[PDB]
């Protein structure tokens, strides 16, 4: 193994991270190789000790200091360089503050030496050549003070700070350690998500397109979520009513059943910048009014709103559901368990979002219109009864694009069949 | 342009300034190259290696190496600091080419092979390649593919299925016919590509080291030797996608990607259709990450037979495992490459290891 | 299906009417008036300045908003500048209802007294101090548009014309309760008798031109071509006829509206809002005493509930409820 600290600023140096004897046996060699070719340089020239790859960064007037990062590649290097740049900037600021303090001390010493030389000259004025060494020392101190002032001015033109820099360098390494092999993957995923959420559209032509399709639409955590979705009788109609848009409230006596409902909240699609403001878990409240005058996610204590009690659970249409519920429930009934179900659900959600986007585009670009829309839905986007959640997500994204986010609800006229047993 | 000057490290006694500049015969300033070579060779301690020197003071990214036999040697490539974001995506190919040209002549008994001018001759090719490598209106393409759906759409689906297979897992295509580089750019800036698919396809065609497109102006023949191409780098995720009229590629199959092409053809517009392909790439990367996580949470214990059971059980949760899972397996094998770790590597690469 | 749920106030609300389909102003015990929009659904303007009971607004014939509070005065507002323009305070008690006559210049605040006013010159012509009982509604004859409003003492109707004619035929068989009266397709009068003898009137002789299974009635408007007309009884809907005199609820009925294209709708106190036709859909989700409805030719229905909030419905056919959730709570 290797320690991702690289505390070596002397090489003749600071306990940061070390667990192998080779760590502080190749760190000195790396520091010496970095200081041999000495300014602001950064080089990573090989490594040793069973492939302990590292990366160095960095009598006389200055002190050669550097910071290493041993990690047993180019993407991670470019990722850590962004943080090491700020780390080196803070270190240079601290060094400039220390140099200013040393220059002030040297100026005070030079003033004291000049006063002593003046006193010696005044004492010797009452009696040949004397106080020559004192005058030479005063001149040398004045020259050193002038050089220090010039260096400080050049540094300005071109303690607490050290502790802050150390804490920053120690907290920035945690991300690189946790993403030693997924840093670039997460970066590209975030970039793609941003570039997909930013679309900004074209001109008044698309403005009128959106207005027309909106007018036409009007005149018509992970571990607990996997454990709950696995051991649950008749979970397919419950998740169908949850995803189709029907409010799925929970009813229980204790607080554990109400807290477990927050774990399964990674499947419900939001509608605005927030997710669910009226969320009163394990609290008796008149949810009869909030089920129609608030968001679609709320809980109420026991002692189109499908109620999920401690013994039974309602449903929107348990007679025939779509192929999405089995596709989402087969993961819980398989070996996939642990930090995988959340990513699978997110992938299925973005796939459904793209499907609803294509559905809207095809429905607006291709009684005759309803027939073509149903034909498109049956050809792709639905199999048996999944033509409702697709339209729900389509309407949601259409309202989100039109900068109109909810109190526009919708009633689905379907038999409840709240037995589910 | 990016290759300023190359050098050869001769560290027999102390140091040797064997510099071989580009566009000029030799063994920005004249002595600066020798000074940088001496600075890079001064840190060469006594025990095929690799190194890097991003010298921001003088502005020279000297990517030097360390070669061994009788004494210490090495190859150095001086490049200005203005191409920092340019040399990083091309470093994986440059280092491989340097290791390949340095391995020929690295033995213990006698490995001279007249290493006087052949090394400079081999480095000149890489210098010219790097100098040439430096420096698509789908509104009608999708419409034509939807109208015809016999030649263009079929060829696009075949190319995507070939690039979503193990034969062309990482941008496998060299040249087909003519000089129309529109299809190359289309395959680059879309799915079934890599740099975030922005710095993969470039110049320096005619069987380069590694890239995404080599669409040279081949109007007479392939401009390459088939046995030489099959003996040089055939054991690699690359294929010869012949898109002249209709021809599939291989490495001497329909999948779920056909639905994506069908949706692209049946979706009108194409003026701002980049969001759909972006979402497709996003869900593909999410599925690849899910697969690699499901593999890692089972191979972390280091048990070898546990990987086989995990791969067998993953077929139930995979949609159309086999033919359609080829792209997922290729992504899960190319993500880490770009006892537990050796077992995972052997599982992710079973037919790509016969390169001995 | 559902279109939009709107939050109007935090207290009770009586009704909401307006001449346009893109605007509707509520009225409750808060004494404040606020309008909305059918297609968007937000507060466009706001009118405040009173805290008494406001139950007097129908229509002006630009477009304004008027209402009479319970503090013996009436306030007038505007629909474009939300500012007070006049103020009339001369009455001695509450005001029951207010109406307007078309093609004329008069507005009548019918209740506890009979008077005459004007929308522009607002001068007092003549007023007889009698009929201290609150007036239910107000109608007018088709030939002269004479004010016909009576109190609550017995079955009697007398026309009063204070516009041009003199004080003649001024106010004051079975004992019952009358709550409302409106016009009819055959251009005559119609009343409501809950005793068990449904009677009507005419325009040339009004001699009553003349039944069992009858609690009280509130409103009666289910006619569009003079072929079918009845009232809203406390048990259900009893369809009747005028040319022939021949022929699922748990509470009374507050209002009955005749929707276009031959659609009949009603309300109840338990939220039972069902849509029927001339020969016989239904919704669910409300458990409060919903008030009268308001249908629009461009958007869905706008109902009024008594649970401190309202909701904008829609005409849905071919038929998970708040009532069931409250019952199973």
């Amino acid at each position: 193994s290797r320690d991702f600290i690289l505390i070596s600023e002397f090489s003749e140096t600071i306990p940061n991270d070390t667990k192998v004897f080779g760590t502080f046996d190749l760190n000195y060699f790396s520091l010496r190789i970095m200081s041999v070719d000495y300014e602001d340089s950064k080089v990573v020239l090989g490594d040793s000790k069973e492939g302990a790859f590292a990366y160095v960064h960095h009598r006389g007037f200055v002190r050669p200091f550097c910071m290493a990062y041993i990690s047993a590649i180019m993407q991670q290097f470019q990722e850590l360089s962004a943080e090491f740049s700020r780390a080196s900037e803070c270190l240079k600021t601290g060094n400039r503050k220390a140099f200013a303090g040393e220059l002030e001390k040297k100026l005070k010493d030079l003033d004291y030496t000049r006063t002593v030389l003046h006193t010696e000259t005044e004492i010797q004025k009452k009696a040949g050549f004397y106080s020559s060494q004192a005058i030479e020392k005063a001149n040398e101190l004045a020259s050193v003070e002038k050089s220090i002032i010039e260096h400080q001015d050049l540094l300005k033109q071109i303690k607490t700070l050290e502790e802050l820099c150390d804490t920053e360098y120690f907290t920035q390494t945690l991300a690189q350690l946790s993403h030693i092999e997924h840093m670039f993957r997460g970066d590209l995923c975030y970039l793609l998500t941003s570039q997909i959420d930013r679309a900004k559209q074209q001109h008044i032509t698309n403005f009128l397109f959106e207005d027309f399709v909106e007018v036409d639409d009007r005149m018509v955590a992970g571990q607990n979520a996997l454990k709950f979705i696995r051991q649950y009788p008749f979970a397919h109609p419950a998740i169908y009513s949850l995803l189709s848009g029907r409010t799925l409230v929970v009813l229980g006596e204790d607080e554990a059943i109400v807290r477990k409902l927050v774990t399964a909240l990674a499947i419900f699609v939001p509608s605005y910048g927030c997710y669910a403001k009226p969320v009163k878990h394990w609290a008796s409240s008149p949810l009869h009014i909030m089920d129609f005058q608030k968001w679609k996610l709320i809980g109420l204590q026991r002692v189109y709103t499908s109620i999920l009690d401690l013994d039974n659970k309602t449903l929107r249409c348990p007679l025939y559901r779509g192929t999405l519920v089995p596709r989402l429930a087969d993961h819980r009934t398989q070996i996939k368990r642990g930090s995988t179900y959340y990513l699978h659900v997110q992938s299925m959600l973005t796939q459904l979002c793209s499907k609803a986007f294509l559905y809207t585009f095809c429905h607006h670009l291709h009684l005759v219109a309803s027939r073509q829309m149903s034909f498109l839905k049956l050809t792709l986007g639905l199999v048996n009864e999944d033509v409702r959640v697709v339209q729900y997500l389509a309407e949601l994204l259409k309202l989100h694009y039109m900068q109109e986010s909810p109190p526009m609800l919708r009633f689905d006229y379907v038999p409840s069949f709240l037995y589910k047993i | 342009s990016p290759l300023l000057a190359a050098t050869f490290a001769y560290w027999d006694n102390i140091l040797g300034p064997r510099v071989r500049h580009i566009w000029a015969p030799k063994t920005l300033s004249d002595g600066e190259i020798t000074f940088l070579a001496n600075h890079t060779l001064n840190g060469e301690i006594l025990r095929i290696d690799v190194k890097f020197f991003v010298l921001s003071e003088k502005g020279v990214i000297i990517v030097s190496l360390i070669f061994d036999d009788r004494s210490t040697y090495g190859l150095s490539i001086i490049l200005p600091q203005t191409e920092l974001s340019f040399y990083l995506p091309l470093h994986r190919v440059c280092v491989d080419r340097l290791t390949h040209i340095i391995r020929k002549g690295r033995i213990w008994m006698h490995k001279e092979r007249q290493e006087n001018v052949q090394k400079i001759i081999l480095e000149g090719t890489e210098r010219m390649e790097d100098q040439g490598q430096s420096i698509p209106e789908e509104i009608d393409i999708a419409d034509t593919v939807l109208n015809d759906d016999d030649i263009g759409d079929s060829c696009h689906e075949g190319f995507l299925l070939n690039a979503i297979s193990s034969h062309l897992q990482t941008c496998g295509c060299s040249v087909v016919v003519g000089s129309s580089a529109e299809k190359v750019n289309k395959i680059v800036r879309t799915l079934c590509l890599f740099c975030s698919r922005l710095c993969e396809a470039e110049s320096s065609f005619k069987y380069e080291s590694g890239l995404f497109v080599q669409g040279l102006l081949k109007d007479s023949t392939g401009s390459f030797v088939l046995p030489f191409r099959q003996v040089m780098y055939a054991p690699y995720p690359t294929t010869h996608i012949d898109v002249d009229v209709n021809t599939v590629k291989q490495m001497p199959d329909t999948l779920v990607k056909a639905f994506l092409d069908q949706v692209f053809q049946l979706k009108p517009g194409l003026s701002l259709r980049s969001t759909f392909l972006a979402q497709f790439l996003l869900v593909l990367h999410r599925k690849a990450l899910t697969l690699i996580k499901y593999i890692e949470d089972d191979t972390q214990k280091g048990k070898k037979p546990f990987k086989s059971l995990r791969n067998l059980k993953i077929d139930l949760d995979l949609t159309a495992e086999g033919d359609l899972n080829i792209i997922m397996a290729l992504a899960e094998k190319i993500k880490p490459g770009l006892f537990g770790r050796p077992f995972y590597t052997s599982v992710q690469e079973r037919d790509v290891l016969m390169t001995f | 299906t559902e279109l939009l749920v709107l939050k109007a106030h935090h207290d009770i609300v009586r009704f909401l009417v307006q001449l346009d389909d893109y605007r509707f102003a509520s009225a409750g015990d808060d004494g404040i008036v606020v309008v909305w929009n059918a297609q968007t659904g937000e507060k466009l303007l706001e009118l405040n300045g009173h805290t008494q009971k406001i139950t007097a607004i129908i229509t002006f014939p630009n477009q304004l908003i008027l209402t009479a509070s319970a503090d013996r005065t009436v306030i007038v507002w505007d629909g474009d500048t939300t500012r007070q323009v006049q103020r009339i305070s001369c009455f001695q008690s509450t005001v029951k209802c207010l109406t307007v006559l078309q093609r004329l210049d008069v507005w009548l605040s019918g209740g506890n007294d009979l008077c005459v006013w004007n929308r522009k010159l607002d001068l007092l012509c003549k007023t007889s101090h009698l009929s201290d009982t609150g007036i239910s509604a107000l109608v007018e004859i088709p030939k002269n548009c004479v004010v016909a409003a009576v109190g609550k003492e017995l079955i009697i109707f007398r026309l009063v014309a204070p516009t041009e004619g003199s004080l003649e035929w001024d106010i004051l068989d079975h004992q019952d309760n009358i709550l409302s009266l409106i016009n009819v397709n055959d251009l005559s009068f119609v009343t409501g008798s809950h005793v068990g003898e449904l009677i009507i009137w005419d325009a040339l002789d009004w001699t009553m031109q003349a039944l069992c299974q009858k609690n009280d009635i509130s409103i009666h408007h289910f006619t569009c071509d003079e072929e079918n007309v009845f009232a809203a009884v406390g048990r259900g809907l009893y369809v009747y006829s005028l040319q022939m005199k021949r022929v699922a609820h748990d509470s009374n009925v507050l209002h009955v509206a005749r929707l276009p294209n031959r659609q009949l709708i009603s309300c109840s106190e338990d939220g039972s809002v069902r849509i029927w036709e001339l020969r016989e859909g239904d919704l669910i989700g409300h458990s409060s005493s919903v008030e009268m409805f308001l249908y629009f030719e461009d958007h869905g229905l706008v109902t009024c509930s008594a649970d401190h909030l309202i909701i904008l419905w829609k005409n849905g056919e071919r038929e998970l409820r708040l009532f069931q959730k409250l019952e199973e709570n």
